[PDB]
């Protein structure tokens, strides 16, 4: 019962449906595929993010069906003698083919099928070339289907890429908010809930969370449960009592303390430290408080209505005014607040000495945006990557021009553009560039003017939410005598 | 028998720099 | 049964000369010497993966009853020292004593590297064992590399693997043939035109057309499978004999498959439309003729004599539609497309780049015909002169390099450059010159009827009030772009949203569809926050880029 | 230990670390420490040799993949954590990174009780004092 | 041009060991502007790669005596970064400039572009010639 099974894997529907196809009609309706003469595909190639869930599917193929399966790790093959890992891979081939009907699984393809023409060392490319001719070739494969399973599907031969050895691609890819709620309830159907709990808010909350994520996410709120109880009795090792065995129960509590640790794991390496800012830090400018959220919250809240209208969201924002009006405790004020991941960037942050790195690393971030949306992206500064396109004739070779030129297509270009949300925020807003305030790119150019007398008051008693002050106080002249001030001041 | 070693040594890169314009 | 030469399809004149290479001094040996020639020594196969080349092995040694030997190139090694060089030996000498034999060496690149630039010490051992076995009758090896320049060149001269054949990828006629080859053993119901088939499938080579075949299969399996309630249990008998592919399957099949070749560059759909581009009627129209002609009739050059130019260049302000006319030129014009981003390629190392400026071309000769769009060409093809600063002088070299792929262009393959930039400026004179890029379109600002169509195009598929006139939102606006009119479309949009929301919220309330259309009120409001994208210093600029 | 692993010898690192998990499989419910990860994980992209690809293709196969673990835990120890393949950067292969930082006041007062607990002092030395004037002391 | 190290110099130099090969010879080097790049430009460089393919050059271009009577043809489009070591007389003498064809040029041009063209008969090209007058051959 513990073998994983079909059941036992979510949130992809299409791709399993697809490899259920290859793998179990060829061999449950035969004669159905003998009517027509053309045979059925026997290669197959899964690829997709890290922890999606491919190794599950192959242990799930293993268990489920009732024919013969052969296993092969990726550096396992490879052996110290000359004339070894030929042997290897014939043998494993042979064994394959000879006992019965079969499913050979590939695990990390891209160890043992590296490009064959980038690489340098020869017992690699003799090793590809044997692949290549084992898979097909005379006397191609009689009845064996091959699964394979990588994570950078580019860094294989195209060699294997083509029919005949590697039929059909299927992606593996991040859930849906549907697909993590699948993935939760597989992951909760044994463990102990109480009754409060409620998955469907933690799948709509969730964002960008994929596959092993959700159990982490699970475990955490389990270990929060054990770390309840535990305080209640401990170093008891011989026995410990059946009330609390009993009746542990993982409340709804739990599980939103785990959440507010985690993060999705694709965005492990950028996250940001949690400097935590509530709305109500933020004095006056409600107007501007509510344009922000509502802009950035009604597609993550309400996709039905765009969808009824069938228009498109803006997806842009720019601050710009004079230095300590709360811009940047307006993005901090976004990033603790709302449920989308934030990306908080430096202005000359990206930037790096080598050739093209700088564009690698803002392809990189964006990747990062793109995989876990719906994302919040925060340019600090942006008048520091994104300035006029002047030419840069006296400076490093226009390197400044390829990088606004990356940004304006990372922005805008051929892009699925789900949910990315870009927040910039500069105080000297002549020298952005002109290719970026259009409309598409940056929509919305909000001036954050100097506060006025009700706004000078808001921000005097946001300040002092924290402190004990004295009870005849009367900041109205305080406010009153301060005219051109600033926040910061 | 013989023995088939691997061996990967370096690569060349390239730098980017600034100057000034008098 | 076995693959019989009539299997092969779309090379007559390779698998002509294959046969009379290897059945005529085989078949009649008397006859060459009294003529007074010799057999060459082997031949070579190359040419792109899946092709045929293994499939032309297969129907050799069918065709012909001589005796087979067949040995891997990766076969050959073995972990004792010096045992290849004997288990080589022991073949050619196996091949020669037992018949007039023929022997077919498959991936000799895997035991035939040039042996400078090498390290170890057993495959140089290897082939020069074999170099001087057959370098030393009435028998004929045949070699058969997906990549031909890597072999040792010592083995391409005279006597030795002296015939190669250019095994390249079929034309339209040859791929119908293949189409004809595979659907011979299926149920093609009634309803089927292979022909117009072969002639929108443009990059498909050999195994493609199996793959294509596959999945059409596949989707009319698909098809009865539920809609029969199709009983897992125990197999049906009536509806396994109704089974028949139509056109449907086939165009579905085709909608998904691309090219093995642009496998690695596969794009993902973005829908779009003609009629989603509003405005700019005449350089839609100019450009489908243009991309149309040398696919769909090139008779016509043919007899003009001339050939057509093969490159256009998009400029204008930003926000007008350069980049949406690209993506529906991807979207809708039956051709493959590869787009390229800017500083895409570039890398650190040195020459890597060159090198990927290489590939992609290659991809796209490759896979002909094709439409390579270079986005933002400031970046990769910015002023030579201009860029002062020494980065080592990489982006002289890749300019170079462009140039290079890009001017050593032949008339066959027709590939198509696109490039679309905001800065016209920035551009090398020598790019902005015919024979590359000879063609100048220039997107300027929408007008009234420009305008207008550019709004309907764009809220088409939203409903809206009926008594709403577009043509009032067009008038009072002047240097607007088709941006800014999707941001006024957005912000109605969102007081729409904001709206029923807040009709929601109170129906529940109350409880405890307002609004199925977009009000006149809601474009009145978003109106009072919209703004020209471009000023007017840019216009200056474009217009004089335009009179020089 | 880190570069402990690495083998001149072609097929040889990932030989090392399988019979190493063997080893550690074999015995009981076992504990494997793998000292400066970071020698023997790399991004996967920005390298350029082959062995340590293939290495780390083989510690990815081995902490996550069919017949995964069996009662045995893998603790790893990094100066520098950016550095290391985000696919061993996630559930079931490590689940949580522990941050151990620079101590405050109280732990380098802890600190300094831990060290002088051998050594014959006078009767004159607090450690408060100790404790306060050192700020930036990572133990 | 290649990334590795070396093996650079060793391209250019089985080219020009083919090219004397087969003597008499045309080795057509297009685009001097990437091989003959300005010497020492300035500081910041790959790492002299480009120095050391111009020395390469250099030295396998001086050792053309009589015998083997080969013949190299440059090609660029801007004269102004070809490095002044290789167009020294004795190394690289002639320089041909190939200006913009004339009234008469362009009407001999068309004519030759426009061999394999069934034109009209009651059509004429002198027209044409005599209105385009700053149009190069590529116009
Ligand atoms: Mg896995
Ligand atoms: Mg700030
Ligand atoms: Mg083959
Ligand atoms: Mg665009």
């Amino acid at each position: 019962m513990n073998e994983v099974g079909y059941d036992d894997i979510g949130g992809c529907r299409k791709q399993m449906a697809q490899i259920r196809e290859m793998v179990e009609l060829p061999l449950r309706h035969p004669q159905l595929f003998k009517a027509i003469g053309i045979k059925p595909p026997r290669g197959v190639l899964m690829y997709g993010p890290p922890g999606t869930g491919k190794t599950l599917m192959a242990r799930a193929v293993a268990n489920e069906t009732g024919a013969f399966f052969f296993l092969i790790n990726g550096p396992e093959v490879m052996s110290k003698m000359a004339g070894e890992s030929e042997s290897n891979l014939r043998k494993a081939f042979e064994e394959a083919e000879k006992n019965a009907p079969a499913i050979i699984f590939i695990d990390e393809i891209d160890s043992i099928a590296p490009k064959r023409d980038k690489t340098n060392g020869e017992v690699e490319r003799r090793v590809v070339s044997q692949l290549l001719t084992l898979m097909d070739g005379m006397k191609a494969r009689s009845n064996v289907v091959v699964i394979a399973a990588t994570n950078r599907p580019n860094s294989i031969d195209p060699a294997l890429r083509r029919f005949g050895r590697f039929d059909r691609e299927v992606d593996i890819g991040i859930p849906d908010a549907t697909g993590r709620l699948e993935v939760l309830r597989i992951h909760t159907k044994n463990m102990k809930l109480a009754d409060d709990v409620d998955l469907e808010a933690l799948a709509a909350e969730t964002h960008g969370y994929v596959g092993a994520d959700i159990a982490s996410l699970c475990s955490e709120a389990a270990m929060q449960q054990i770390r309840e109880k535990m305080d209640l009795i401990d170093l008891d090792e011989d026995e410990i009592d059946a009330e609390v065995l009993d009746s542990l129960g993982v409340t709804m509590d739990n599980f939103r303390f785990a959440l507010g640790n985690s993060n999705p794991s694709a965005l492990r390496e950028t996250v940001v430290e949690s400097v935590n800012v509530t709305w109500d830090d933020v004095g006056g400018l409600d107007e501007i408080k509510e344009e922000l959220k509502e802009t950035v919250e009604y597609p993550v809240l309400h996709p039905d209505q765009y969808t009824k209208f069938g228009l498109s969201p803006s997806k842009g924002v720019l601050f710009y005014g004079p230095p300590g009006t709360g811009k940047t405790l307006l993005a901090k004020a976004v990033a603790t607040e709302v449920s989308a991941n934030f990306i908080s960037v430096k202005g000359p942050e990206l930037l790096s000495m080598w050739y093209g790195e700088s564009e690698s690393n803002i392809r990189d971030i964006f990747d990062k945006a793109r995989a876990a949306a719906p994302t919040v992206v925060f340019l600090d500064e942006l008048d520091s990557i994104a300035k006029a396109r002047g030419g840069s004739l006296g400076d490093a070779g226009g390197a400044s021009d390829r990088v606004v030129n990356q940004l304006l297509t990372e922005m805008d270009g051929m892009n699925a553009k789900k949910n990315v949300f870009v927040i910039g925020a500069t105080n000297r807003p002549d020298q952005i560039d002109p290719a970026i305030l259009r409309p598409g790119r940056l929509d919305q150019l909000i001036y954050v003017p100097l506060p006025d007398e009700n706004a000078r008051l808001s921000i005097l008693n946001a300040q002092l939410r924290k402190t004990p002050l004295e009870p005849g106080l009367e900041l109205t002249a305080i406010a009153k005598a301060t005219q051109g001030f600033s926040g910061a001041d | 028998a013989a023995a088939a070693a691997a061996a990967a040594a370096a690569a060349a890169a390239v730098a980017v720099a600034v100057a000034v314009a008098a | 049964n076995e693959v019989g030469y009539d299997d092969i399809g779309g090379c007559r004149k390779q698998m002509a000369q294959i046969r009379e290479m290897v059945e005529l001094p085989l078949r009649h040996p008397q006859l060459f010497k009294a003529i007074g020639i010799k057999p060459p020594r082997g031949v070579l196969m190359y040419g792109p993966p899946g092709t045929g080349k293994t499939l032309m092995a297969r129907a050799v040694a069918n065709e012909t009853g001589a005796f087979f030997f067949l040995i891997n190139g990766p076969e050959v090694m073995s972990k004792m020292a010096g045992e290849s060089e004997s288990n080589l030996r022991k073949a050619f000498e196996e091949a020669e004593k037992n018949a007039p034999a023929i022997i077919f060496i498959d991936e000799i690149d895997s035991i035939a590297p040039k042996r400078d630039k090498t390290n170890g010490e057993v495959e140089r051992r290897v082939v020069s064992q074999l170099l001087t076995l057959m370098d030393g009758s009435n028998v004929v090896v045949i070699a058969a590399t997906n990549r031909p320049n890597s072999i040792d060149p010592a083995l391409r001269r005279f006597g030795r693997f002296d015939r190669e054949v250019d095994i390249g990828i079929p034309d339209a006629t040859g791929r119908l043939e293949v189409l004809r080859i595979h659907t011979k053993n299926m149920k093609l119901a009634d309803d089927v035109d292979l022909e117009a088939l072969a002639a929108e499938t443009h990059g498909y080579v050999g195994a493609d057309i199996a793959s294509l075949c596959s999945e059409a299969a596949m989707q009319q399996i698909r098809e009865k499978m539920d809609l029969i309630d199709l009983d897992e249990d125990e197999i049906d008998a009536e509806v396994l004999d109704s089974l028949g592919v139509t056109m449907d399957n086939f165009r579905f099949a085709l909608g998904n498959s691309n090219p093995s070749a642009l496998r690695e560059t596969v794009v993902e759909s973005v829908n779009v439309t003609w009629d989603d581009v509003g405005g700019l009627d005449e350089i839609k129209e100019e450009l489908k003729e243009t991309v149309e002609y040398p696919v769909l009739h090139p008779d016509q050059y043919t007899k003009f004599g001339l050939s057509p130019s093969k490159g256009v260049l998009f400029y204008g302000p930003p926000g007008t539609g350069k980049t949406l006319l690209a993506k529906a030129v991807a979207t809708e014009v039956s051709a493959n497309f590869i787009s390229v981003k800017g500083p895409e390629l570039l890398s650190m190392w040195y020459g890597e780049s060159e090198s990927n400026i290489r590939d992609i071309f290659d991809k796209a000769r490759a896979a002909a015909p094709t439409v390579v769009f270079l986005d933002e060409l400031d970046s990769i093809a910015k002023a030579r002169g201009g860029s002062l600063g020494d980065a080592g002088g990489a982006s002289d070299r890749v300019v170079n390099q462009l140039l290079t792929e890009m001017d050593g262009m032949n008339a066959k393959k027709n590939v198509f450059v696109i490039g679309a930039t905001n800065r016209p400026d920035q551009i090398d004179p020598a790019i902005l010159r015919p024979g590359r890029l000879d063609q100048l379109i220039y997107v300027p600002l929408p007008d009234e009827n420009a305008r207008l169509s550019i709004l309907n195009a764009q809220l088409r598929k939203t409903p809206l009030e009926p008594g709403l006139e577009l043509t009032a939102i067009a008038k009072a606006t002047q240097g607007f772009s088709g941006a800014d009119l999707l941001y006024i479309v957005q912000r109605a949009a969102k007081y729409a949203i904001k709206d029923s929301i807040e009709a929601h919220r109170q129906h529940e309330a109350e409880k405890e569809d307002p609004v199925p259309y977009i009000t006149k009120e809601h474009f009145a409001e978003a109106m009072k926050t919209a703004k020209r994208s471009v000023s007017d210093a840019e216009l200056r600029r474009y217009e004089a880029y335009s009179q020089q």
